[PDB]
């Protein structure tokens, strides 16, 4: 048992009545001075390591070029100048274990945390020396956290894509289906998660060209995909992981959800293959009133009226579906197949809830697209547009295929540091940079998409740890208003900086001028509500930082009426698995799951308290089972409604918990605003 | 949580001897040199004699003392799997292979020998110290059957995997497979057995059941270890089916809640060759706030 | 002389209650009285209850004190019908066909029930008073196993015979017939066992053995004439059954090989209508033609 | 019950200790005469009926367009001049269910026999109507029969390819992986089967760039195929069916045998997806001598030398392989992996086994490729160039993937007419014609192929049909020399008729000129060995009928010489499976599996009597189950010296013979020159 190990596990040791959470610092120092001094690559100079590590295939000779040695050693300077320590044994841990540069043998470290900054801001700056400082500072202080692919991957010779998340729109085309597949294995070869859109795809039983009731449906394109994903495994490294979407009103909707029951059989059920449901408001309305539904056939109605049945608003267009005898359904109970969504919930965590309605009424390219899905951790919600992707010697008419680059804002070093500012617009711009430096050569819808929608997801993370270490309970009423001021105020500065961004480049994103950006639309409720804080406690948590007032916004939709607006999605909260752990922050926005967490690694079990858990704060770290779901359902929307895209919730739920209290939940969840639900854990 | 479950994997994995045709394992064995002939037959009187024990006292012993009739009944199903299916089907390899008198021979030295005697009356001594209405004792007898059933099986089934990885003995190897199958699922069955025991105990005792399973596991581990060069040394296999031990060792832990021992171990491709909350409807109101 | 052939016999008949399909019965049992469905689902409850008693105490506790490794398979093989495959079944036909309400309150009225507890504690206390080597419990035992088999389950069956014979719930009389068919080889083979003890014995000791065995009968008669009463006056069946439980102590006397006791009556005529390619290695010389 | 099957069934009722094989003539007489004429639609005239089937999307009105419909009405009294009769109810019966023309709903009958012989000869003549009713008389008297796919769908609109049989070379490539699914969903679709070679695919174990132990290997990719073949179903009346071949020197040759083992796991074992391996003489030589042979890794090897395993000659790089450090290898016994072999084809009859020094000593086309892997029905033998399908934004480099058009000669009713040249002639044409108004859009490789090689199969049957009505054994010498006699003037005459066409237009096969027809080495045998029948009882047979001598064969190499080839490939002989009860013909040159055939279609019991079968010839009329192997394969090797692709050769096994049996056969086939085993059929 290693030292650092037993130092680690003596926490749960009570002594005095209490855990000795100061073991943890004990734990990690014995870990760095026993282990990672030990087995760290040292060299005489940077240079030297500079070299090593450019030859021997490490790094990228083309973006440390860019630099001369002098600027690239006081970048290296300004990462060590801070003296940063790791506080916990599982921060140094898991960035040793999954970021930092190892031997090809895996058995020496070539990269410190220092390095790994270093070589992540010189990345991020192209050429910049004092960008490159500023991106230091921003990262060592650990107030922004790059995503896993661009903290992991940035300056690495052998390195998958920056993008992890990508959603592609499948057509109701044998060449489209078989084009999915291969860009599924393409993108889960470069190792991101692949969210395919399934709605457009007729139904079961019918018709292909004259030959009726042929089709196997969506089903038999999942089998494909989950095979797909399965054999593209990312170099047997880690799993091949995908997503499915279908909406609620495809007739497939109860073969779809079928997929994931426990006792699906083989040839129906799915491994590797998350499922998204998308729910627009008709469904919601037809439960609501418990009027018998109708699921629909994509292919009668796109015969009947040349769109896709997605393609449509199904406020408008469900009547008119009913009505139309040469459209094909069959009835359906909406608060059945609710029931059932609660079940499938409870059973196995899916399928994932996208309230279509909720995402469209905010959303501000509904003139390019509607959002239709979402990504694999449902977060990301853009306008797509589907490929028709012909004959080997005709030419496809390739569409947009969303993929955006993910970026964390860690709340507590922000709010401490005052700077919520500055690192949200230095975050923009090294979004911007993984964004024009991201060329995937198999995609060319997602590739089209990221040249022409420029969107980047700009996340959080820490709000739980924040607020616990500043006296806040997570369901109180004062969390949510330092969310919504906190929320705000980065909305402000990430439209502020893509519209300076905009006015730099002198381009938009395209078809901006058709967005509510361009019109002001977007602005109504920022230039018409005042949102700094409504509690003397919070007011307090934001002294020394100028939070933006009704003029203020006014301002800024001047200026972006003016100079137009870069990126056309700015901010999504992703969940932030591992990099929280590095960062020693909660994951995302959401509450967390235990105080105290119970990992065992290899052989030995390791202890992880929540970052900031003391005596004092014992209570206000309340973990999430343990809360009221209504609760962070309104914490949720507090946030959702300065969030461009969505946000990865997580639905923690309790034994006890019925199909009628997550179905209560859900619809709790569509009436606050809610734009999509994650996961249903229960404890 | 558990029982009906075990039930129907258990009733669709019934089969029996008569199904698999032997004879034409006559066409190989004659192949093989005599410490090889000699090892098989040692290997199969080993798990013979151990099979027995757990059909006649084993099983029907768990059976007697846990409370339950659906537990009761699975495990009586598998009593009859040992006594009905598993004797029958070793009984019919021996006299496919051998001349009774030799099949005589083999039994009294394998009935004579130090390692398989070691085991055997280690595992039968557990058995028989089970007290009525004491939870204690019967955890540790359903310690004894797991690494029966998970673990000391394996240094015996070990050869019959061999030959069937390679091509040889077929029949009787396919035979052995299905009650590797069997003893698989009997392992986890009883391993889920004594877990809710260990779960129902005080933390000390917990620690002084844990002490008491790892002590065992060592002292039958030790005991296997020689069993294993007396048999295998001889056709120069010993080293490998060492890994294969441990690996099984492992596997019987992790049935009995435990962590695993040994380190990981890759195991011989030829061997390897041869192996719900509660639905409640929403009754409106629940769509407004 | 007869071991082997039982063997054979019992894992050849070998069945699951899953072969039978019982939603084919829904619509005989939904036409029938409530009167009808009371005494039918209290029947195979009754049923049940002996049942599991063999597969849990009856069959294992005799495997357990009778000689012999091939007799043990066999009794063994018929503890697990009791309790895996027989008692079951019933669960199935009762999940079919009543909601659970009415299935908890009939598990319920087997608990409460007089003659029921009654026929289970003598029954019951006969298996649990055999003492190791001491063949005359064991013949006691054996002597109420097969009262159990050819006698006491008759007054259950003769309502699902009754019911076949007519045509109605023919799927649920299937798996009875099944059971039957069962029950009667289990009683022999018991029988013959029992036989064998009281053969041992001196002219004294067999008359004594006469005198137990045909006070049981009386006392497990007497008993079952209340039962019967009680379960069937409500359909106008008890003099019907009466008769065909008397012609089955009949031939649990002859089981045991004692004269009939009682006289010949006519049963219900209904009830009587309701009665691989062979691996070969490769020569050198396959190779050249 | 139908009256037409209980006179059927009073075939088996044994009256005078004799079967009653003429109660099929009045079966298939109360067949028509009680359910073909009532529900045959019959029009006041033919041209009422043309254009009511070219009105309703029945036929194509391109094809028709080329003749005045004097023309077609002269052909089609053609057709009706013969007054062709069914002999039995089978043949009838097979023809109205599975070819014959149906209206839109299945309910009543369009085309008669004699209709869809002159829309098939029209078809084929394309505006010459001397030339269809060449073809008419040639269908008509059934001297040439059509495959299934050309004879069920040429002239109909909605109609799927006229090819069936299709092969493809998939590289080591994600790309190529992914292009492979694809282009067999698209063959599949069209109603085709798909043959793919798996052998340039590397093994499992081998690096993805740098990184080890990360290709899943062949079987990943078969997964990948099998799922793609049971999504492409065509409803799933014919579900998608796959071959893949592995060389027995592929690394992964026993995980590819695994997946058709009956204890196989469903994450492993293929269910849709046949094998095939390729043993060149080399593994049967190491096997011979019992040495350690060694199965290596594709990609080792192709880093090592540059090209792939199967495109080097294993007699001669074996040994570099063995004793090259840089390629990575497994010991294996090469007995035991026949001995496997041997066990899995007595289980499943899997693999196919194709003798590849057999099929490439022999080969025509070595210039251009040797021939590396089988069709599905493993008689398709031709050269193929693997393609390299690259990113979306590059361009495809397209190879060449196998397909031709197959056709069977009717050997009885050849021979009975004395037409063997014109036959062959004709049938030439034919499939010349098939060839080139074939065009597979979604298939490059077979597409440039089908332009470039211009191959066609023609094929025969009722070789034991012929012989037993005709007083010879299937395994006596006489039907060998009759079979040998046949199928030299059947190569003769085919390689004639391509001369002519390369002559008439003026043009060969892509790289002719390098192949053994330019060189003059193919006609060897021809011009010193004489063909003609050794016995009198077989020169009868001839008589009446020119057989080419040696001068013949000298004055056909000159012709040759001096006006090419047409064709690269002529003559495969495939299983011809539903056409051989129209046909009256015994299936494909393989001898009968039974006398008497019972079959159950739907509810119904009926019996099929081999054509002609009588008691004058019952013992000739042997069944392939009671006649040694060892001289059917002397037969097939007989008949395949004049057959330049493979014959369907189906191993007809005893339950009694072991696998040491099926090795013997096996091996005495490669002795003996054969080519291919299709199937070990086990009674
Ligand atoms: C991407 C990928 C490839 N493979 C296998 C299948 C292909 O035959 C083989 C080649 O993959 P490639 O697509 O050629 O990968 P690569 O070009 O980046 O690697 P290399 O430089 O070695 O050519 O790898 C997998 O097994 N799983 C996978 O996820
Ligand atoms: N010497 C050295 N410095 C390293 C290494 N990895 C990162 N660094 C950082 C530490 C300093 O901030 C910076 C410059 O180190 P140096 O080349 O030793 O500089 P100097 O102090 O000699 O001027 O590089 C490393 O491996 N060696
Ligand atoms: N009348 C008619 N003839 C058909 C039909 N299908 C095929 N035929 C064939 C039969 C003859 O050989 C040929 C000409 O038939 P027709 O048009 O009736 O001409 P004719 O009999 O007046 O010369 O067409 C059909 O449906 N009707
Ligand atoms: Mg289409
Ligand atoms: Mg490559
Ligand atoms: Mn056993
Ligand atoms: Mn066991
Ligand atoms: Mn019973
Ligand atoms: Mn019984």
């Amino acid at each position: 048992v290693p030292k650092w190990i037993q130092l680690n596990n003596e926490i749960m040791i009570q002594k005095d009545g209490k855990f000795q959470f100061d073991k943890d610092k004990e734990a990690v120092h014995s870990y760095f001075v026993d282990y990672i001094n030990q087995n760290t690559v040292f060299f005489h100079n940077l240079k030297e390591k500079l070299d090593y590590l450019v030859e021997n295939q490490y790094y990228e000779e083309e973006f440390l070029s860019l630099y001369s040695f002098e600027d690239i050693k006081e970048v290296f300077k300004t990462a060590y100048a801070k003296k940063f320590r790791f506080p916990s044994f599982m921060s140094a841990f898991k960035f040793y274990n999954d970021y930092a540069l190892k031997t090809n043998d895996k058995k020496k470290i070539l990269e410190r945390y220092e390095d790994r900054i270093s070589i992540v801001a010189l990345f991020f700056a192209n050429g910049d020396t004092e960008k490159a400082k500023e991106y230091v500072n921003l990262m060592i202080n650990q107030e922004y956290q790059p995503s896993t692919p661009t903290f992991l991957n940035a300056g690495r010779k052998r390195r998958g894509e920056l993008v992890s998340c990508f959603l592609l729109e499948v057509n109701d085309s044998l060449n489209d289906i078989s084009r999915a597949i291969d860009i599924s294995m393409q993108l889960s070869k470069l190792g991101g998660g692949v969210s395919l859109n399934l709605s457009k795809l007729r139904a079961k039983g019918e018709a292909i060209k004259d030959v009726e009731n042929a089709t196997k449906g969506v089903v038999g394109v999942m089998k494909l995909l989950d095979n797909a994903f399965r054999y593209a495994d990312q170099m047997g490294q880690r799993q091949g992981s995908g997503a499915a979407y279908l909406n609620i009103f495809h007739r497939d909707i109860n073969d779809f959800l079928d997929t994931k029951k426990i006792s699906a059989d083989e040839d129906v059920r799915v491994k590797t293959l998350s499922i998204g449901v998308v729910i627009p408001d008709k469904f919601v309305e037809l439960a609501r009133e418990d009027k018998a539904a109708y699921v629909f056939y994509p292919h009668t109605i796109y015969k009947e009226y040349g769109q896709h049945m997605d393609e449509m608003d199904m406020n408008e267009m469900y009547d008119k579906f009913v009505d139309n005898p040469r459209v094909k359904k069959e009835k359906i109970n909406p608060r059945k197949l609710l029931e059932k969504l609660a079940m499938l919930r409870s059973e196995s965590g899916y399928p994932y809830i996208m309230f279509q309605d909720n995402v469209n009424k905010v959303h501000a390219n509904n003139h390019i697209s509607k959002v239709k899905f979402s990504n694999l951790c449902s977060e990301v919600l853009q306008a797509s547009q589907v490929s028709s992707y012909t004959d080997y010697d005709e030419e496809d008419e390739i569409g947009l295929d969303i993929s955006c680059n993910l970026g964390s804002l860690n709340i507590l070093n922000v709010m401490e540091h005052k700077s919520i500012e500055k690192t949200v617009k230095l975050a923009t711009d090294s979004l911007t940079h993984v964004s024009e430096t991201t060329d995937i050569r198999n995609a060319p819808a997602v590739r089209r998409a990221n040249k022409a929608m420029k969107s980047i997801g700009l996340g959080a993370m820490n709000l739980h740890g924040y607020l616990a270490q500043n006296g806040i309970a997570y369901e109180s009423p004062e969390a949510r208003d330092f969310a919504n001021t906190f929320f705000m105020m980065v909305n402000f500065y990430s439209i502020q900086r893509s519209a300076e961004i905009a006015k730099e480049k002198g381009e938009t994103f395209d078809q901006y001028e058709g967005s509510t950006y361009a019109t002001g639309e977007y602005f109504d409720k920022y230039v018409s509500t005042d949102f700094s804080p409504k509690y003397e406690k919070i007011a307090n948590l934001f002294e020394g930082m100028h939070i933006p007032t009704t003029e203020d916004w006014k301002k800024l939709k001047a200026f972006v009426a003016e100079h137009g607006m870069y990126h056309s999605y700015r901010l999504c909260i992703a969940p932030t698995g591992s990099i929280s752990y590095v960062q020693s922050s909660t994951a995302s926005v959401m509450p967390i799951m235990e105080r105290i967490e119970e990992r065992t690694y290899g052989n030995s079990k390791t202890y992880y308290p929540m970052p900031g858990l003391a005596s004092n704060n014992w209570f206000f770290y309340k973990e999430a089972y343990d809360m009221d779901m209504f609760k962070v359902v309104d914490m949720i929307a507090t946030i959702q409604q300065h969030i461009d895209q969505g946000i990865s919730f997580t639905l923690f739920l309790k034994d006890t918990m019925t199909t009628r209290d997550l179905n209560r939940i859900d619809l709790y969840a569509h009436h606050r605003g809610i734009k999509t639900i994650y996961y249903a854990r229960t404890k | 949580d558990f029982t009906q479950m075990f039930y129907n994997q258990n009733v669709k994995q019934f089969w029996l001897p008569e199904e698999i045709a032997l004879n034409g394992d006559l066409l190989t064995w004659k192949y093989l040199g005599k410490n090889e002939q000699d090892t098989y037959m040692k290997v199969l009187a080993g798990l013979t004699l151990l099979d027995t024990e757990q059909g006649n006292t084993g099983m029907p012993i768990v059976a007697e003392h846990v409370d339950g009739h659906q537990r009761k009944a699975v495990l009586n199903f598998m009593a009859m799997m040992e006594n009905a299916v598993h004797a029958k089907s070793y009984s019919n390899i021996f006299m496919t292979l051998a001349p009774t008198e030799t099949i005589n021979e083999v039994f009294e030295w394998v009935k004579q020998n130090k390692y398989l005697q070691k085991k055997a009356q280690m595992i039968v001594g557990l058995y028989k110290a089970i007290q009525k209405d004491d939870e204690i004792s019967l955890f540790k007898a359903m310690v004894a059957s797991v690494y029966l059933e998970s673990f000391l099986f394996y240094s015996g089934f070990y050869y019959p995997l061999y030959f069937y990885g390679q091509g040889k003995l077929m029949q009787s190897g396919e035979i052995i497979n299905l009650i590797l199958r069997d003893e698989a699922i009997h392992g986890v069955y009883v391993g889920l057995l004594a877990q809710e025991i260990y779960n129902k105990q005080t933390e000390e005792k917990k620690a002084e059941l844990r002490e008491f399973a790892i002590d065992l596991l060592n002292q039958l581990y030790e005991n296997e270890l020689e069993y294993t060069e007396d048999l295998y040394d001889q056709v120069g296999l010993s080293h490998d089916v060492k890994k294969f031990i441990r690996y099984n060792a492992n596997k019987a832990l992790m049935n009995l809640g435990f962590d695993p021992y040994f380190e990981e171990e890759d195991i011989n491709p030829i061997v390897l060759n041869g192996l719900k909350a509660t639905v409640e409807p929403l009754k409106d109101d629940d769509f407004y706030f």
